[PDB]
């Protein structure tokens, strides 16, 4: 059982003890994704709106 | 700020419509000339829901009340609460619709329905941010059945991204004026089928055996069969009115409600139906009673996809969450399976008037397909010797649009079976 | 009006517990992938205990403990005897095992230099062993009944609830032998009360004394070492488990542990009486309604 | 010294970051007006506290945070709440309409018109930053600002500030205290998109916050305030090596050394003690050895789940209060000898301990009692993954029969990602089950 690391400040203070060793997408991207999904809103809205027409 | 616009249409519509504003009126303290004389600053931190504030700091009401026949807006505005509508938003005509949905949809509504949906336009215009729509009516007539699946119909066109809820009166040959009913009922579950986010349909059948078995009134009155919608419609918005642990506005609560777009029919329940007040077990049992539902359709015989539950005044909220806890933990067959915690419940400190405390209870069960079976039977019943159609031709239309109703209701009830057996 | 799930039909035992349940008729049986139950019956493999006690007002009960698999595996009972302090090298009633596929191949061997083994998951000769699991010593001398001249084993069964109390079933079990022992009763079932008759007539002894007292300690010693990691006292959900603990006896009349078993079945005229002890001090225990054992 | 911005989205998320800041005011001596009479270095300086804290020329002490949400009434409480001085409008946006539990709706539809201005303000604040660390985002799994929203930020956060760590707190759903039942979706649709933007995330079961909360503090029907509270305490804690003096966790990349050997594998559980009912009069002050002992309670963890049958990758203990080094460790080696505390056999068994010698701090009138010690630990357990074996569990039930999916479709989402995030969580349960068994 090893105590390494002892550092001491006024605010208190921290060690480490052992007890055994061992044995992104880019901007343009999410761009497409939102608008991909705008878009999709769009044209099930259309098809709503055309569904109202007929 | 969440504003909602109530809108109600035909004889039934209204009439029930303006119990409704005459008991929340009452529970917010507003008096029929529209002045506040509460007692609480609960009474008016959502009074904005339900009502615009005047110049004079009076509150009128977002309700538009429409008719074909100016007979049953008039006993309205010469009513208890008459004169808090503003005189606007009375859009009627003077034809009627003689019981007739076609007349209500195609015809003579369609005359009268452009000037409603201004009225509408007007009221909406003037919202924070639009909460959603809410419309009152009956199914078997012609004004509110025909017109009020017309104005929905608009009202999609103009506010696609809007909720759209209906507080429907389902016809039955025990409460009856038309044999017709069936026929103008049919045709408007179409419509709610495809244009509302939200169906509580409220069978007359059930309200009258209410009256009747429950309240123990001989001869049921149409104002007796409204006190127990206005006190259910009360029920069902009082989170909506009131601050509470729940914050939500229509769509929040119809996204935990309806897992599927065209199953959204839900069977309202109330509690009680006195002086000795009702302990929590006894609001739970009667709540999820049969003889306390109002879409007269029997539990037993379906199950509950989900399930709301909303208790009013002063109460332990650990025994009311034991209740239901235990409700479910008894009765597990009858809740699907493969939907977890489908149970919710609110609790609301400020109760209706004469009662301490009270239950409302709003079922999504596909037990409902009873309903629509019967309308069906008693629609078959007729169409197959094309009985009575010709008021309905008279007014252009044609033999194939009722049977597409006739099979689109089937579906309709085909689907409920399919998640029954699930 | 309490609630139960069974989630395994193969299970002899419990397919008796789950009528008895019934049968008192304040237990309602529900559908086996229905979350909202007080009781589960659960399967031997790979059962969810993840999804145990997650229930709003529902207290849940399994009837199986959460890595007793330890106790109940051939390679895992051996690692946990030479591993636990209070177990040891120095076993005394358990044999010589080794772990081959960690592996003690070569400490095997080296104690190989009687010397008849066994391997299993029987030969004098160390590479028929391992060319065919774990290596036992096989008991050149075990005690053998008269008249008969026969080998036996003897099964206990051990319920350990909620509390982790550990009841012994006063009734066992000897599974003999027919063919006589070569080192070159009805259906072969023995019960304790033929089997006491016999040690007092033929041996001068009591089944209490001379093997009974042995049994009490093994178990007691099993379960008590294997507490801290499987026990479900501070738990958001509780367990019980029934066990099955093999023994053998020598002509020395000492115990040996062979193997235990997590899901035994019991015997024909025992299961009316051991089910009906499981219902009342595993289960009512923790969900009450309107002895045959002995507290180790 | 190295700024933190904290960000709170949603109602859960802001609603614990006003009891977190309300509990840091306190810790730090900091007035509700924003004055603090202990910081001598007027309008500037550089103390460990100024990571979380700005300060003006006047003298107040402004926190480095921005609350998000896509609906008013939550954020307007703090608006005219207690500390309505303390945070500049600015760092308070709200929009008209909420996700209304909907991921989807949270990502996409709404997410998307209001992105741009969150990112701007978060910008205003990198700026007065020398030297910015990263950020700490608050948040729940069920909601669907909380969740839809947040993982869209995170997305952005990783392409404007990509040196900068990102350290979450999220809310685990809890039926108990819940009236969603679309929030298997939404939790699972957040953590696969947020996964590979998140370095260290602490996940708070409001099941067990709950229950300790009901248990500890007798609390018959445990109120929001109630939880915040108690998690505020957990989260000070944590972070409390951020806002003071010392060795251990000084900056956000140490949380990721410390406690992530795996990336993936980034959910340390917390487990707190003591938790002491402040209406309990007379109550026996617990020791280092018996608060130690706690930690390897599971009705002391924030999230249930049985750390016996599991695997650690690594572990920290967090004592604040009259806590002294030989006690800790006499302590520690007692522990080993009772419990079973299995490491896996690539990491060392051992324990980083840190002490803050500031007893800990309780909100005035709370339900909280106020110790003279108390400890925090967290320790990257694989039977955390119970938690998502549950989850994931209740996504399977009603995307079977695709239930609720047509809410979310609607926004513009497709079907496919439900299945590709659930994908992603059966390869996340098998990672553990790898490092685990
Ligand atoms: N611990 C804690 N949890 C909360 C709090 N408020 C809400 N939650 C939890 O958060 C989950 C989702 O609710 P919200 O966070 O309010 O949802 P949201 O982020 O506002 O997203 P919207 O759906 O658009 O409103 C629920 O399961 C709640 O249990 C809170 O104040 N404290
Ligand atoms: N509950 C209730 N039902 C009504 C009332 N008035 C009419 N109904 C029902 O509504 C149907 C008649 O529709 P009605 O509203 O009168 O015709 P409309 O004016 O064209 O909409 C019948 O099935 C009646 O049973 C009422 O005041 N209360
Ligand atoms: C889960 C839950 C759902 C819920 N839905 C309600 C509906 C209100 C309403 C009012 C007017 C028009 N349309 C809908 S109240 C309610 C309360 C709970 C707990
Ligand atoms: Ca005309
Ligand atoms: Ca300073
Ligand atoms: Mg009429
Ligand atoms: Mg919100």
């Amino acid at each position: 059982m090893e105590v390494i690391e002892l550092n001491k400040c006024t605010s208190g203070q921290s060690w480490e003890v052992i007890l055994k060793p061992p044995s992104d997408p880019s901007l343009e991207e999410i761009q497409k994704k939102l608008e991909a999904a705008e878009e999709r809103r769009k044209y099930q809205e259309a098809e709503l709106l055309k569904h109202l027409a007929e | 700020m969440r504003e909602i616009v109530h809108i109600q249409a035909g004889q039934c519509g209204n009439q029930i419509g303006a119990k409704f504003w005459e008991v929340i009126s009452d529970e917010h303290g507003i008096d029929p000339t529209g002045s506040y004389h509460g007692d609480s600053d609960l009474q008016l931190e959502r009074i904005n829901v339900y009502y615009n504030e005047a110049t004079g700091n009076k509150y009128v009401p977002r309700a538009i009340l429409v008719d074909l026949e100016p007979g049953t807006m008039d006993s309205v505005r010469s009513g208890p609460f008459g004169q808090i509508f503003r005189p606007d938003n009375f859009v009627f005509g003077q034809s009627g619709a003689g019981n007739n949905w076609a007349k209500g949809h195609y015809t003579e509504g369609a005359e009268l329905v452009d000037s409603v949906l201004d009225v509408v336009r007007k009221e909406s215009e003037s919202c924070d941010c639009l909460q959603g729509f809410q419309l009152t009516h009956s199914l078997g007539g012609g004004t509110g059945s025909g017109m009020g699946t017309l104005l929905i119909s608009k009202i999609r066109e103009e506010y696609p991204d809007r909720i759209m809820n209906t507080f429907s009166v389902m016809p039955s040959p025990k409460v009856s004026d038309t044999v017709v009913e069936p026929y103008n009922a049919t045709l408007s579950v179409h419509q709610l089928v495809e244009n509302t986010d939200e169906t509580y349909c409220i069978d007359n059948e059930a309200l009258y055996d209410i009256c009747f078995r429950t309240l123990k009134l001989t001869t049921p009155t149409y104002g007796d069969l409204n006190h127990l919608v206005s006190a259910t419609m009360s029920g069902v918005t009082t989170c909506l009115r009131f601050p509470g642990q729940l914050n939500a506005d229509l769509r929040k609560l119809a996204v935990n409600m309806v897992p599927f777009p065209r199953l959204h029919f839900f069977m309202p329940g109330f509690a009680p139906l006195q002086y000795r007040a009702l302990t929590v077990p006894e609001l739970t049992q009667q709540m999820f009673d049969s003889k306390n539902m109002m879409a007269a359709c029997d539990p037993r015989h379906g199950r509950y996809l989900t399930v709301a539950a909303i208790f009013r005044g002063r109460m332990s909220m650990k025994e009311v969450d034991e209740q239901m806890l235990n409700v479910q933990n008894k009765n597990s067959s009858y809740f699907v399976e493969w939907i977890p915690n489908n149970v919710k419940t609110a609790v609301c400190d400020i109760p209706p008037r004469g009662l301490k405390m009270s239950a409302t209870f709003i079922g999504n069960s596909t037990a409902i397909q009873e309903l629509f079976k019967r309308i069906s039977e008693q629609f078959t019943a007729m169409f197959r010797r094309k009985a009575f159609l010709h008021w309905y031709t008279g007014e252009g239309m044609d033999e194939m649009e009722f049977t597409e109703a006739e099979s689109n209701m089937n579906d309709l009830v085909s689907e409920y079976q399919q998640y029954q057996d699930a | 009006m309490y609630t139960f799930v069974v989630r395994d039909e193969n299970s002899s035992v419990y397919a008796e517990v789950s009528r008895l349940l019934l049968a008192t008729g304040q237990w309602k049986r529900l559908r086996k992938d229905n979350p909202r139950f007080n009781l589960m019956l659960g399967e031997r493999n790979r059962l969810p205990f993840g999804r145990l006690g997650h229930e709003p007002g529902l207290v849940q009960l399994v009837n199986y403990y959460r890595g007793a698999d330890k106790l109940c595996r051939k390679a895992s009972l051996v690692k946990l005897i030479k591993t636990s302090p209070e177990l040891s090298e120095s076993c005394t009633w358990f044999p010589e095992s080794y772990v081959i596929y960690t592996d003690e191949r070569e400490v095997f061997l080296a104690a190989y230099n009687g010397n008849v083994w066994i391997a299993k998951s029987i030969s004098s000769e160390a590479s028929e062993l391992l060319d065919f699991h774990v290596i036992q010593k096989y008991l050149e001398k075990p005690l053998l009944l008269e008249p008969g001249h026969r080998k036996f084993d003897i099964r206990s069964w051990v319920l350990v609830d909620h509390l982790y109390n550990i009841y012994l079933y006063r009734e066992g079990v000897l599974r003999t032998s027919s063919e006589p022992y070569n080192s070159a009763e009805e259906g072969n079932e023995m019960f304790f009360e033929e089997f006491n008759q016999y040690l007092m007539d033929a041996l001068n002894t009591t089944l209490e004394n001379s093997i009974l007292l042995q049994i009490k300690h093994i178990i007691r010693s099993c379960l008590m070492c294997i507490e801290p990691a499987i026990s479900t006292k501070h738990l958001h959900y509780q367990s019980f488990q029934l066990f099955g603990f093999d023994f053998m006896v020598d002509e020395e009349l000492k115990v040996w542990l062979i193997e235990v078993n997590g899901a035994p079945a019991c015997a024909q005229k025992l299961y009316a009486e051991l089910c009906q002890g499981i219902v009342d001090v595993a289960i009512s225990s923790v969900f009450p309604l309107a002895s045959i054992f002995i507290k180790l | 010294m190295r700024e933190c911005i904290s960000i709170h989205v949603g109602q859960a998320g802001v609603q614990i970051g006003n009891a977190c800041w309300e509990l840091y005011c306190l810790e730090h001596g900091i007035q509700p007006d924003g004055q603090m009479p202990s910081d001598k270095t007027i309008g500037g300086g550089d103390d460990s506290f100024n990571t979380f804290f700005s300060e003006t020329g006047a003298g107040k002490h402004v926190p480095r945070a921005v609350f998000v949400d896509l609906e008013p009434t939550v954020i307007d409480e703090v608006r005219t709440g207690t500390y309505r001085q303390l945070f500049h409008p600015e760092q308070l946006i709200t929009g008209k309409e909420d996700a209304a539990n909907n991921y989807a709706r949270g990502h996409y539809t709404i997410g998307k018109e209001i992105i741009d201005l969150v990112l701007d303000r978060i910008r205003k604040l990198a700026d007065q930053c020398t030297g910015l660390q990263g950020f700490l985002v608050f948040h729940s799994f069920g909601g669907g600002t909380g969740s839809g929203f947040t993982s869209l930020l995170m997305e952005r956060l990783s392409v404007d500030y990509g040196k900068k760590s990102k350290l979450e707190f999220s809310i685990y759903p809890a039926p108990q205290v819940s009236t969603a039942v679309v929030e298997p979706y939404n939790s699972i649709l957040t953590t696969h998109t947020t996964l590979e933007h998140s370095d260290c995330a602490f996940m708070v079961d409001n099941e067990a916050i709950y229950d300790i909360c009901r248990r500890n503090l007798d609390i018959e029907r445990p109120t929001y305030t109630n939880l915040n509270r108690l998690i505020s305490q957990i989260v000070s804690s944590i972070t409390a090596s951020l806002r003071f003096d010392g060795a251990l966790n000084v900056d956000l990349t140490e949380f990721q050394t410390n406690l992530v050997p795996y990336p993936r594998i980034h959910f340390p559980l917390a487990t707190y003690a003591p938790v002491i009912s402040a209406e309990k009069a007379y109550h026996e002050q617990l020791s280092v050895a018996e608060i130690t002992n706690a930690c390897f309670e599971p009705a002391n963890q924030m999230v249930k789940c049985d750390p016996r049958h599991g695997k650690y990758m690594a572990c920290c203990l967090l004592y604040r209060g009259d806590v002294v080094p030989k006690d800790v460790n006499a302590a520690i080696a007692t522990i080993k000898t009772k419990r079973s505390i299995q490491f896996v056999d690539w990491c060392p068994t051992g324990f980083k301990v840190g002490i803050n010698y500031q007893p800990p701090t309780v909100v005035p009138g709370g339900d909280l009692a106020k110790v003279q010690r108390a400890v925090c630990m967290l320790s990257n357990t694989t039977a955390i993954a119970e938690a998502w074996a549950r989850l994931d569990h209740k996504f399977d039930l009603m995307y079977a029969k695709r239930a609720f999916v047509h809410w979310y479709v609607g926004e513009g989402m497709e079907e496919g990602e439900f299945s590709e995030a659930r994908e992603d969580m059966a390869a996340l349960e098998k990672d553990y089950e790898e490092v685990g068994v």
